């Protein structure tokens, strides 16, 4: 949840591809705008693939879209 | 606007609420050094500009 804009990070298909965006809502309570497409699973990086456990501030994390299964990442901007 | 000055003795006009300028800060949270805040006079009601 991005507080400054009071928006949830959501991934959904627009034309033919999945894109990550912040969804605008008309609800008075921004936190009440809950959607299934805005659900992410937190993965803690561990040398053991099958090991999870509690995270640390100095650790590494991955974010996986629960609905689609893809992973959050960054790529080159066309502009 | 309303006048802002310095008074040796002071009065009720020196009362200033320290309000969070960032949405990530909420009332009752401890103020962290280096943060940006709003100084709102209690009686005047208009933040320092
Ligand atoms: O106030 P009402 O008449 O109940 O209407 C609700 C709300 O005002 C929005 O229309 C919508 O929120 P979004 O803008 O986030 O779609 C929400 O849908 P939801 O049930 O899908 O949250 C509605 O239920």
């Amino acid at each position: 949840f991005h507080a400054e804009q009071e928006k949830f990070l959501t991934c959904d298909e627009y034309k033919g591809k999945l894109q990550v965006f912040l969804r605008t809502t008309l609800r008075q309570s921004a936190t009440s705008a809950t959607s299934s497409n805005a659900l992410w699973e937190v993965e803690v990086v561990h040398h053991d693939p099958c090991r999870g456990g509690a995270g640390h501030w100095n650790g590494l994390y991955r974010f996986k879209h629960l609905a689609t299964g893809n992973y959050l990442a960054a790529e080159e901007n066309p502009s | 606007a309303m006048r802002v000055t310095l008074d040796a003795t002071g009065n009720e006009g020196s009362w200033l609420f320290i309000q969070p300028f960032w949405k990530l800060r909420s009332n009752g949270d401890n103020v962290v050094v280096g943060d940006k805040v709003i100084l709102n006079p209690v009686n005047a009601g208009q933040p320092l500009h």
